[PDB]
């Protein structure tokens, strides 16, 4: 039985990592859209002040 | 007075007597033997590949 409860966990323990590491990356690109989303937004925002400036 | 023809069937006897233990007992009781090992074996060997 320590034998057979070893082996489940093994294969059960790859099966949670594999979840958990579908959530981390289903977080990371969370944070790469959001990232490039509002930097292009501070782009624009940096663009509209010197313009602004400017004027 | 020993006779050489008793003393061929106390060979005969004998060999009865080996053969048929041998072939009821021993071997079913040296699969016994190789039973303890090999369990013990399997257990060791289980071991350290559960660890």
């Amino acid at each position: 039985e320590q034998l057979a409860n070893a082996r489940r966990d093994y294969e059960a323990e790859i099966a949670r990592a594999r979840q958990e590491a579908a959530k981390i990356v289903a977080q990371a690109q969370e944070r790469a859209k959001q990232q490039e989303a509002e930097i292009i937004a501070q782009a624009r925002r940096e663009a509209e002040r010197l313009k602004e400036e400017a004027r | 007075g020993i006779n050489p023809t008793l003393f061929i069937a106390q060979l005969i006897n004998f060999l009865l007597l080996i053969f048929i233990l041998r072939a009821l007992l021993y071997r079913p009781v040296m699969n016994l033997l190789n039973e303890r090992t090999r369990r013990i074996e399997e257990s060791v060997r289980d071991a350290e590949k559960v660890r």
